[PDB]
């Protein structure tokens, strides 16, 4: 097909590849910023469930 | 941190009823049904408010 085909899927490769390693990078700076400091969707530790505490009067009055 | 406020025994004097248990339960249902609202308001004071300060009055 000619010299011009291979230099342009070589051209879209390299784009693809450079496009990944950018991205792999930017995954691990997520989660490290994720593991230290966690605000966003990951590494969301537990927590003892609200719906489960009891908010009714109870015998002594001091709660 | 801050240190507590809690009311002094001038405030905290008041004419108790030195009235034996049994006493008290023979004159227990119409004391309930007689004193009930003086009663109810200070059992809503204090299931309101929990502190017990804010309800000597």
């Amino acid at each position: 097909d000619g010299p011009e085909k291979n230099y342009e899927k070589t051209l879209a490769i390299l784009q693809i590849e450079s496009e990944k390693a950018e991205l792999r990078l930017k995954e691990q700076e997520v989660r490290r910023l994720m593991r230290a400091r966690g605000d966003g969707p990951w590494y969301q530790f537990p927590t003892p469930e609200k719906e489960f505490i009891d908010h009714s009067p109870k015998a002594t009055p001091d709660n | 941190p801050g240190i507590v406020e809690l009311p002094t025994l001038e405030e905290l004097k008041v004419e108790e009823v030195k009235v034996s248990s049994a006493v008290l339960k023979a004159a227990a249902h119409h004391y309930g049904a007689q004193c009930d609202k003086t009663n109810k308001e200070f059992m809503l004071c204090r299931w309101e408010e929990k502190d017990p300060r804010r309800c000597l009055k």
